């Protein structure tokens, strides 16, 4: 038979060639492909197909590799598959398959890997929009409540350091030495994210960095306020090469030991993570941007400048001041000029990862949120960038995902289990309205069961009834937590068996391809133009090029949707 | 268009949907018998349905309801409706719904025969009560 | 007073909504928390007054407007859901197209 | 609703300074949570309202003085800091010496 | 710099848009795409690219990822990638990449993980081709010297049975009960090549194969000489269904319990691999080859049919009156019409896999010349596939290449590890010269060391000089032999602990996906058509198209290249 | 054509190969010093080159020479030759050949200056006796 499409978008969702808007947003997605046939669509519920002996395989036993989860008729936006429709599979806690799900005693075409059985649980993904799990790379470990914060704008994985809230803490992402790493390994055993922690790079010696890799680090944090020192750097990374793990950086903003060139001559051609590029969250003053040019460097931005708005400078200024109990240290610090070019260079495919920097200047439960806000202004200022097509947001909206998802990932060398909604990784994902896309989630699921979730009243008849508002599920609940979380560690630490000797019950898994990795590898955002910056009127042309936008009034996905 | 478009609406393209196309269509005439509604589902196995549906139960021998995947059709007390039947997909292998079959319910290889098997299955069905 | 989980949660409700209606009284455009705020504590309040289900239903989904929200918040609340403490018991009130 | 973490937390803002707008309007002297409460609430209300940092920032610094506070809180609050949920954001907003 | 083709091609070999002739034979291949680049061509020589510090990593630990050996500038025939030219690298005995090798620090586009270093061995692919090793899916296990004749020819994995020259292993591929399978699965310890048993299917209860089945069997075998009885394909096919293994059947000639219709309906829709599908090899006369007309079906032809020729006929009769010491049987056997026919459907996708019938009417070291030899005379005789491109055979070949590839993987459940030059897949690989291609490998890679080659004087003063002739190799050689071939099992086995029960020194390896397939989760060969065979004149129509070809006088990859 | 081919024989294309396009050339010329022959490959770091060859070295640092992979240029003694140099790629971190450099070769950002560690490296090439 023949259905009109808005009957079948009803049913089903939308198909290859509809488009769906992102919010509030100006931003319109499109369905590239459609995997899942048409005419056996896959649904839950009474008198529908997912029923024994129908849609649902009702004789094979889970060994056979029937699914523990089905996710079906959902949209799927991903940086490396794109914009499409699929049934999503999982099983082990791994996705098994991304196609068309059921029976393939009864349908044609299901998926191998995709079979629906009596182990089969489902989501019905039919209005929804499912994306991987955010990753924040600059986290710290200040309280432990972020993790709730995070978790309510689909982040889930956390990289940095810290031990509460110290001093140190409040300015850096270290975790200085092996009892403290210990300790922390300890402690995040009760968090329901997943973790890894950054160690103190500031040494003369093999003997402080190895210690701390050892206890079981998946990087190392060079910072200012424990001197980022020429020395710190080359240690730091000759340490990482032979560990294979990760080097971050927060550079002098005095000036002190040398300027920025002088920085970049330490890096010695080295892979390293650059947080707040742009300098307002630190970095040499005006020109730490002109470090996005080099292919060695996968630069990040913090989260408080992007979008830009009216209100920036301001906050800005009187938030160094007070950071740091304080003017031309200010005012050099915070610079309307290289703030525009951070958004621009976003834009661009430039800077690759957005990060939040946890109370320590940024907003822990904004990433998500920002991401879009910034893909929404940029469009409104520039309008569609070159690779866009003509009737869709895909490139762009793609571009910025990257930001939050696989390109963390790469940096920190966990993209084989995370950051992609692709065959073989760890089910970390989220669930999206596509009314309150990057805003506020549907559900988490966290190793392939759900952690995280907008639940009303337990009482209720329903589970929809008021007050809405984000609870812990059982997924975050007894031993399944701690089953269903990573704690990322060295080689040399697993090796060494950190799982035994910090007693964790945490799944452990190595750190691994950080040292090879360019800013080429880095998807959507793989530009390495020349960058300058006037040292008077800290003006930036990218390519000659003059690198500025105007200040936001209004942000979408902003006050329509949130008391806070 | 765009500028239209409700917070997080859908701009859907024209064209319609066509799902089933290459399958062989059978029209049967459904009469309820009983006193209660029933309602069928598209993926039920047709020949099994409730005993007191009134129905040529060989010609629905391996066929379910040639509608929208996840959708039904209401037989409400003593009223006669026509519906269409299409086979079902992949090894056309059926177990469970009322045990009538348990099994394959495939053409075979044979045009102008049936299959032994499904005999079996008619004659059961008479004699567990399914009206034809 | 032996306030059970159920109780307690109603608080948050309360608060929210009284936040809200001093904000539409000083004209200002409420946004989607607010404005199932004010729903949910109209049906809440209902219950308690006595009415039934069919009334109080009636009297939320009449509470607030178009012009009282925000653009778009409307296309962000299809319905609202509250559990309230009627005469004969808790029931479910769902409130249709509040924002008419 | 759909209420997270950050938005649940401020309800406990809102609470406090109602209580402390009762007690100040009776002309009791206010303590240090309930003046740092009026305090945070005036900024808040603001960036809700659509103004500037800078001009909430003024509004804060100014609801407060010597006489509505018992003697000494001042040396307590030196300055109060609060997000706030500004047309373009979540924004810092510190306020210097609000009781003058 | 430019550079000439010409010039180009002598250096790196064949890029995108260029032809091979494979062979002798009238196909010719296109790359159709190049992924390493140009300028920065990955060759092991003096003087050349793969020298430390240059297009060799100097510095990097093998943890790093570094490959244990690297293909280089290879041309890549394969059913699921397709036809490519590429840089093949392992690790762990497994296909890490296909890309661009070589150093990232001095080389732009190295694909992660094809770094090249102090861990690393090198092979020329220049002027080679590269393909999946073979699986024959045939094997009667009556000589354990076919191995060798396998390996010549590019066949590396065994699928069957026996128990050495017995009169039921001379007729059938069973190793029957428990004591026999523990005792063939130690025998082939000794034996290069990867095995997985099938046991005998014809009992009434579930007892006597559940037994088979923990012993480790991978399949069961339905044979006529031990009865092809309904009650045999049904009990078989439910335990089948219990134990996620497969079936494969050799039918009633005879028609004593049925005709071909009354299999079908014992099959009951459930899958099953159907053997010398045709019937000249076994199988209810005249018309077994309907069973190709089945979604359930699995089909398979042995290989003494094709190509159809001249003397095929007179060698077939004659044949059959001695393998069963015998003339209306015969006659009745031995069909022009079916055996036309099985080319013809061949060449459809309607046949989906070559086998051999080992010493039991096929020829064990023939399965991959037979398939070119196939290939080549219906080019000829049909032209172009509607599919092909018209200057290229790629459609053709690559239909073919599944035959003795992926498709029989598919079928025994394997395709998870072996089958296809796929990332994440054993290195069970043969590299051929054009010249040679599907009759004379230059060598085969099992395991990601090399068991087999072709090896000239082991005295002289180069690997050329003659006599060249088929020697083993050092992954043919003392524990690694073993360490680096596979004993596929039933899972039920796995669990049960046949490795230590067994002693087995192998890996053990569980099959897996074998009963929810269909003939259309076959690759390039998934056509289900309406088949009818006329009762009187045995001929075939197809769709109602008459199924027929003439026979060859000549067959290429034959008499110019083989002394045998 | 096809009907040609020699047995295993290409077809190629007639299309030319371009390569290494976007990088800049330098020319420098080369004079071989000593009394024996001196060949250098493609990819050889050839600021680092037989101490014989006289040429500018400062111009070579991070450079290559800009032939096709794998082949290679021959300097007999006596003669001299220029050859086109280009630059390394990836992360321009070369390691090893006569422990020249150690490191990072590439230009860093500061345009109308040279990095201290090139200036280093070239100083060092000198007093270790590579001819300039
Ligand atoms: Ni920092
Ligand atoms: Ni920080
Ligand atoms: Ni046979
Ligand atoms: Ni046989």
């Amino acid at each position: 038979p023949q259905i009109s499409r808005q009957e079948y978008a009803g049913l089903f969702g939308p198909t290859t060639g509809d488009k769906i808007r992102l919010g509030d947003t100006n931003l319109f997605i499109e369905i590239e492909k459609d995997l899942r046939g048409y005419g056996e669509e896959s649904v839950y519920g009474g008198g529908k197909s997912l029923r024994d002996g129908m849609g649902a395989n009702n004789h094979l036993t889970r060994d056979n590799g029937v699914l523990d989860l089905v996710i079906t008729n959902v949209t799927i936006v991903d940086a490396r598959l794109g914009v499409i429709k699929a049934d999503v599979g999982i099983r082990d806690g791994k996705i098994a398959g991304i196609g068309k799900s059921g029976n393939p005693g009864v349908m044609d075409g299901v998926t191998p890997g995709l079979v629906v059985g009596v182990s089969t649980d489902a989501i019905s993904g039919e209005h929804l929009i499912l994306t991987a799990a955010g990753i924040d790379t600059h986290i710290h470990l200040i309280s432990p409540q972020q993790a709730y914060h995070a978790l309510s704008n689909g982040v889930a994985t956390f990289f940095g350091g810290g031990i509460g809230p110290t001093d140190g803490t409040n300015g850096t992402t270290v975790t200085p030495g092996p009892w403290n790493i210990r300790q922390m390994l300890r402690s995040v055993e009760g968090l329901p994210v997943n973790v890894g922690i950054l160690g103190k790079g500031n040494s003369y010696g093999r003997g402080p960095l190895l210690e701390q890799a050892i206890a079981g680090v998946v990087g190392y944090k060079v910072h200012e306020d424990w001197g980022a020192t020429a020395n710190a750097l080359r240690h730091s990374l000759r340490m990482a090469d032979e560990m294979d793990i990760q080097v971050s950086v927060h550079t002098d903003s005095l000036n002190e030991c040398g300027y920025v060139e002088d920085t970049i001559d330490a890096f010695e051609g080295r892979t390293i993570h650059t947080f707040h590029t742009e300098g307002a969250g630190g970095g040499h003053a005006p020109d730490i941007i002109r470090v996005a040019s080099q292919p060695n460097v996968l630069p990040s931005s913090t989260n408080p400048t992007l979008p830009y708005g009216v209100n920036s400078q301001a906050e800005l200024f009187d938030m160094i001041m007070v950071c740091h109990n304080l003017v031309s240290f200010a005012e050099s610090r915070v610079r309307p000029e290289t703030i525009a070019a951070e958004n621009v260079l976003h834009d661009m495919g430039v800077i690759s990862m957005f990060s939040s920097d946890s109370q320590a200047m940024g907003r822990v439960g904004e990433n998500w949120l920002r991401v879009m806000q910034t893909a929404n202004a940029m469009k409104a200022s520039r309008g569609k960038l070159p690779e866009d097509a003509p009737g869709n947001d895909n490139f762009r909206v793609l571009r910025y995902v990257a930001k939050i998802t696989i390109n963390p990932a790469i940096a920190q060398g966990v993209s084989h289990v995370i950051g992609s909604v692709e065959v073989g990784k760890m089910a970390d994902l989220v669930l999206w309205d596509p009314r309150f896309f990057g805003a506020k989630p549907k559900m988490v699921i966290k190793g392939g069961m759900i952690n995280w979730a907008a639940m009303g009243d337990p009482n209720a008849s329903l589970p929809t009834p008021q007050p809405v508002f984000y609870r812990p599920m059982f997924g975050a609940m007894g031993k399944t937590m701690q089953d269903t979380c990573v704690t990322f560690v060295s080689q040399a630490a697993l090796d060494d068996g950190v799982k035994e000797k910090a007693g964790l019950d945490r799944q452990v898994i190595a750190v691994k391809n950080c040292r090879t990795i360019s800013k080429h590898d880095l998807v959507r955002n793989d530009q390495t133009p020349n960058i300058e910056v006037d040292p008077e009127t800290f003006a930036v042309k990218v390519d000659g090029v003059h690198a500025t936008c105007e200040p936001i009034d209004t942000a979408a996905m902003n006050q329509r949707y949130f008391f806070g | 268009s765009e500028q239209n478009t409700p917070l997080g609406g859908c701009i859907l393209a024209d064209t319609p949907i066509t799902f089933n196309e290459n399958k062989p269509v059978t029209k049967v005439k459904v009469r309820n018998t009983g006193d209660r509604p029933i309602q069928v589902g598209s993926h039920f196995h047709f020949f099994e349905v409730n005993r007191a549906l009134e129905f040529d139960r060989a010609a629905a021998y391996g066929k379910r309801l040639n509608i929208s995947s996840t959708t039904a059709i209401r037989f409400e007390p003593g009223d006669e409706t026509e519906v269409p039947l299409i086979p079902f997909g992949g090894k056309q292998t059926l177990y469970g719904f009322n045990n009538l079959v348990d099994g394959w319910t495939g053409e075979g290889v044979v045009p102008n025969s049936e299959r032994p098997d499904k005999l079996e299955a008619i004659r059961r069905a008479a004699e567990r009560g399914f009206k034809s | 007073m032996q306030l059970t989980p159920r109780e307690v949660e109603k608080l948050m409700i309360y608060t929210l909504s009284d936040v809200a209606f001093k904000r539409k009284a000083r004209g200002l455009k409420l946004n989607y928390p607010e404005a199932v705020s004010i729903i949910t504590v109209t049906a809440m309040e209902g219950a308690r007054d006595g009415k039934s289900v069919e009334d109080v239903m009636k009297e939320a989904s009449k509470v607030l407007t178009k012009d009282d929200v925000m653009d778009g918040v409307a296309d962000l609340i299809p319905n609202v859901q509250v559990e309230a403490i009627f005469t004969d018991g808790s029931r479910l009130v769902t409130v249709h197209d509040p924002i008419k």
